RNA sequence: GCUAAACCUAGCCCCAAACCCACUCCACCUUACUACCAAACCUUAGCCAAACCAUUUACAUAAAGUAUAGGCGAUA
RNA sequence: GCUACCUAAGAACAGAUUUAUAGGUAGAGGCGACAAACCUA
RNA sequence: CCUCCGCAUAAGCCUGCGUCAGAUCACUGACAAUUAACAGCCCAAUAUCUACAAUCAACCAACAAGUCAUUA
RNA sequence: ACAUCACCUCUAGCAUCACCAGUAUUAGAGGC
RNA sequence: UUAAUUUAUUAAUGCAAACACCUGCAUUAAAAAUUUCGGU
């Protein structure tokens, strides 16, 4: 016989059932939207509907997004959008010949920068696209800044974004002790980014994180029966003194 | 070549049967020259009280009559254990009632739990 | 050439994640569940002893420690 | 005994019965085996079951004290501190934490025990919920076409 | 012929437990009896 | 970088789907390569009394290895971006 | 005449609906069913059909089986 | 786990010997005094 | 009249010609067994010595160049 | 018929998982 | 295999890219991979 819901949601399912059903909104937000970044490799078509080329027909046309074929070491670092394609390819590029599957792996660069939000210098491997992307932001800290974390597609400059965020929203003096001055005139300068403070909690961590967070949030040594039997007894002396 | 019998004792070579063992609880420890040692402290220890006298005899007597099955409710017993106590004291801080913090010092303490049976 | 080789000695750490090097915020490792695992952080625990004294595994205190380790060694 | 009417006794009290109790159950059990070396019927069959379900009932009385006593003093539920969790199997279930020594930074055995699952236990998983639902459609079906002949008899 | 010549050292050594859940694959085996639904689950 | 593309043109999709593409459609055909395209200077507002690349205030347009491996690196240029740019107006009004 | 035959009814069948499974105490990843000391993701492949073989090839209704593509040869 | 080859660590009487036990080499393979032989009818 | 076997431990199997009754060249059910000194099951830290084979081990005679020790 | 002592030829100037814990009177591969 | 063809992969170069490492493009091999050894 058949399953009533559907498995294309099984896992979404999930996502309202349970323990985990009980994560932050915000959260859910977080988890919850899609949105795609620029292309490595795809760049963009211009318009909705373009004339056909042996046609000379409107039609509507769309732009394929090619897949991030993401090695599990560029999560380790803030590599930039792009990385690997594992796909195929022909010997002259003619498709009358027999092709073979092939791959267009990324070149990194082990680089350093020293942010004054993180008021530290990290050094990991960036790409430099990623280079770019940092200088056409003119900062690592307004880079983290600026991308969405599915904009940036790695977990090491996604947790650096999370840091970066939960010092802004904590505002604490130890991120520029004996120099407020300086802790001021970031603070002006990392305006634009501000979060809530409770917006830092599920902020960026991974969905199994975000159980993790869970776990360490909903759980409590449980109220003695004691306690509770004796707070009722309290309730029932209260109430009967007004009897 | 057979497997569908269950892993008791018999099952191959020398120390093969050496290791493990049936149902039993562990008394000793293993020291030099392969000699167990077993502390009186580790040893299970039976103490059961003298019965002389008690006149509650093994059956029960048809005669008497039948009652209704009081489940020990923990609110219906918590309120008949500390009814008295807390009606004087409200009359009248936990510990005058005897409410436990932790039951890191006491003998039977209950989670986790170190009495027997 | 030093004598030994390195391959049956203790084996090389992996590298700690840039996530316990971050400056503000302490990971969610795997402290609170029981799982020396894939699906979390890494639980880094600190330094912690065996109050309880027994026979069993007491070790020896150092022995620059020792009550008696005169600098004049004793040819025996 | 009546297991209320046996809960009104003191506990030294109950400890008096659960001796005399063993005891009688003692008894019964040398008697049963005596009668198969005898090859004989027995006096009183149901005295051994009456004394085994009369200790049962002490032992229920015995639990419920200790219930109210780990409610009250802390309220924690199971009485055994565990947990909830997944084992390699896949399977959701309740595993019992051990009393043991040394800590879960260092315990030897228990990092041993690989209680983690990577995506490989996806298809198995979800064919269990398959078999689960084939008996459950299966049963269904076995007793609404038997209420339907039993209908059909009326 | 007398091949099969086994011992039970080795027996649970080739088809014990532990050594067939080690690696992944084997325990994607063990899944396999339990969908399956037999009683030996291992040897 | 390098970009390529869909050699077989994919099938189109429309609005409300994903592009369910072939087993054919992952061979794509390399269209460009950016990193062996022709590099751009970096434009930055120098802070420090540079060498004959500049002065300190003079915003210019430098190699990528001068303005990150040396210039700013070392501090002695900062970004000439527009918050930066007000800063560095206002510095050279206040002389 | 014997062996034999024959007998309903166990429960399976598909659907409809509906989201389900996991704690008597215990033990259970070491030689699973024993109370105890210092580590994961890395493009499925291939035939078949070309009457042989090679590029190509699958693992709600309606436009429409038209526009796209084919050793422009099979079709998708 | 038979057998082929090797390791660990034992045994018998005169080596290119055999063998009690564990362990290792997985088919697109290993092994091979190369028999185009073996690796569970 | 046979016995180049036999008796033990080892491994390996798993109660498998023990007892009281059935009837299936003339197996089934119930009941009872094997009480360890032998063998496993082990060994509180940190450092530090551990060239002088064995062959009846004293000679001869070597090569395939040695199968075993603590101490602080 | 294959292995092989003997002999001949060729490659390799050297180290921490085999060769090898070795150094061309060495290590490996062919012929009779 | 010195039948044919490549070269997915290495190894060299050389050229790019970055200031010894990585990626891309050519050539060369080693090794592979794809396909052929017709009829009366
Ligand atoms: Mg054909
Ligand atoms: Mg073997
Ligand atoms: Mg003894």
């Amino acid at each position: 016989p058949l399953h009533k819901y559907p498995v294309w949601l099984w896992k979404r399912l999930q996502l309202r059932e349970g323990i985990c059903s009980r994560l932050p909104g915000h959260y859910l937000r977080s988890l919850e939207e899609e949105r795609t970044p620029t292309p490595v490799h795809y760049r963009p078509h211009g318009a909705k509907f373009k004339i056909n080329p042996k046609n000379g027909q409107r039609e509507r046309v769309e732009d394929v997004p090619i897949p991030i074929y993401f090695p599990p070491e560029s999560q380790r670092g803030l590599w930039g959008g792009e990385g690997w394609i594992l796909g195929q390819i022909y010997a002259n590029n003619d498709k009358l010949s027999k092709r073979l599957k092939k791959v267009w792996k990324p070149q990194l660069f082990e680089r350093e920068f020293y942010s004054e939000i993180l008021d530290k210098k990290f050094t990991v491997t960036v790409t430099m696209r990623t280079l770019d992307l940092i200088d056409e932001a003119y900062g690592l800290d307004f880079y983290i800044l600026k991308t969405p974390k599915e904009d940036l597609c790695s977990k090491f400059g996604m947790d650096l974004k999370r840091g970066m965020l939960l010092r802004l929203a904590r505002q604490d003096p130890q991120l520029h002790p004996e120099d407020p001055e300086r802790r001021a005139a970031i603070y002006d300068k990392y305006k634009e980014f501000a979060i809530p403070e409770e917006e830092a909690e599920w902020v960026g961590l991974t969905l199994e994180e975000a159980i993790e967070k869970q776990r360490l949030l909903e759980e409590k040594d449980p109220v003695p029966l004691f306690k509770i039997y004796v707070a009722e007894l309290i309730q029932q002396l209260q109430q009967q003194a007004l009897s | 070549a057979d497997r569908m019998s269950k892993w008791t004792s018999k099952r191959g070579p020398r120390s093969f049967r050496g290791r493990k063992g049936r149902g039993a609880k562990g008394i000793g420890f293993l020291t030099s020259g392969w000699r167990f040692v077993q502390i009186k402290e580790m040893v299970p220890e039976f103490v059961v009280p003298d019965l002389t006298g008690f006149k509650l005899k093994p059956y029960v007597s048809y005669l008497a009559p039948e009652s209704e099955e009081t489940p020990l409710t923990a609110a219906q017993l918590f309120s008949e254990a500390v009814a008295p106590a807390i009606e004087k004291d409200f009359k009248d801080n936990l510990e005058k009632y005897g409410f436990e913090p932790t039951q890191e010092g006491k003998l039977f303490q209950l989670y986790p739990r170190n009495f027997l049976r | 050439y030093e004598w030994g080789v390195r391959s049956t000695r203790k084996s090389e750490p992996p590298p700690l994640d840039r996530v316990y090097e971050i400056p503000g915020l302490e990971p969610i490792t795997f402290a609170g569940k029981m799982h020396f695992v894939p699906w979390l952080a890494r639980p880094i625990f600190p330094p912690w002893d065996r109050g309880y004294k027994d026979p069993r595994f007491y070790r020896s205190p150092p022995l620059h420690e020792h009550p008696l380790y005169k600098d004049q060694a004793c040819y025996i | 005994w009546t297991c209320q009417q046996l809960r009104n006794k003191s506990n030294e009290d109950l400890h008096k019965l659960w001796y005399v109790l063993l005891k009688e159950r003692n008894m019964l059990l040398t008697l049963e085996q005596e009668a198969k070396r005898q090859r004989l019927p027995m006096p009183s069959p149901e005295r051994l079951d009456k004394v085994v379900d009369s200790m049962d009932a002490l032992d229920k009385v015995v639990q419920e004290r200790e219930d109210a006593l780990r409610l009250l003093q802390t309220g924690q539920e199971r009485a055994r501190p565990g947990a909830w969790r997944r084992d390699i199997f896949g399977r959701i279930i309740w595993h019992k934490f051990k009393q043991w020594v040394i800590p879960w930074h260092l315990n030897k055995r228990y990092n041993r025990k690989r209680f983690f699952a990577l995506p490989y236990v996806d298809h198995f998983l979800r064919l269990e919920r398959e078999k689960r639902a084939r008996i459950k459609a299966r049963k269904e079906n076995l007793e609404r076409k038997k209420a339907k002949i039993l209908l059909k008899k009326f | 012929g007398n091949e099969y010549q086994p011992s039970n050292i080795k027996r649970k050594n080739k088809h014990g437990w532990v050594r067939r859940l080690s690696t992944p694959a084997g325990v994607q085996v063990i899944l396999r009896r339990m969908l399956k639904g037999r009683k030996s689950l291992s040897h | 970088t390098v970009i390529v593309e869909r050699w077989w043109k994919v099938p189109l999709a429309g609005e409300g789907r994903k592009p369910r593409l072939h087993r054919r459609h992952r061979v794509y055909k390399l269209v460009e390569d950016t990193k062996h395209r022709p590099k751009e200077n970096l434009e930055l507002i120098l802070t420090q009394s540079v060498e004959n690349v500049g002065v300190r205030g003079d915003l210019v347009s430098v190699k990528k290895s001068l303005g990150r491996n040396r210039l700013l690196p070392q501090g002695l240029a900062v970004y000439a971006s527009p918050e930066n740019k007000k800063l560095f107006e206002e510095e050279k009004l206040l002389r």
